[PDB]
């Protein structure tokens, strides 16, 4: 701010303002406020909780049976070298 | 603004500008405090002619 003697700015805004009016009352609210329905419990989805498979490893089961069987074919005999 | 004026004729034309202190609505950046001092703001505009 600057004040300039002698154009002084006025001393204040004086008594010749003009009310313009009384309204500047905020009517305080009073409520009462019931969110009531009956709630049921359960909601329905797609999917919720899984933690899916992106791949899974291979799987397996297992099984053998049979006996011991054979046709067998030999070497012949040899001269025996050393010993 | 009329696309053409035609010989003889009067056209109507309207413009707005705004002229910014402020940057913006939310940014007052650039904006003018004039609650304080007794001494006067100067808008200036120079029209056709």
């Amino acid at each position: 701010a600057l004040i300039n003697p002698q154009f002084p700015y006025a001393g204040p805004v004086p008594i010749p303002g003009p009310a313009p009016t009384e309204t500047m009352p905020l009517l305080n609210y009073r409520v009462e406020g019931r969110i009531a329905g009956i709630q049921q419990a359960r909601q329905f989805m797609p999917f919720l909780q899984g933690p899916h498979r992106a791949v899974a490893e291979q799987t397996y089961h297992a099984i053998g049976t049979g006996i011991q069987m054979g046709q067998t074919f030999n070497q012949p005999l040899i001269n025996t070298q050393e010993g | 603004a009329p696309a053409t004026i035609a010989a003889g004729a009067t056209g109507e034309l309207t413009m707005y500008y705004w002229v910014p202190l402020a940057y913006s609505e939310t940014d007052l950046t650039g904006a003018v405090l004039a609650n304080v001092p007794q001494s006067k703001q100067r808008l200036k505009l120079e029209f056709a002619n």
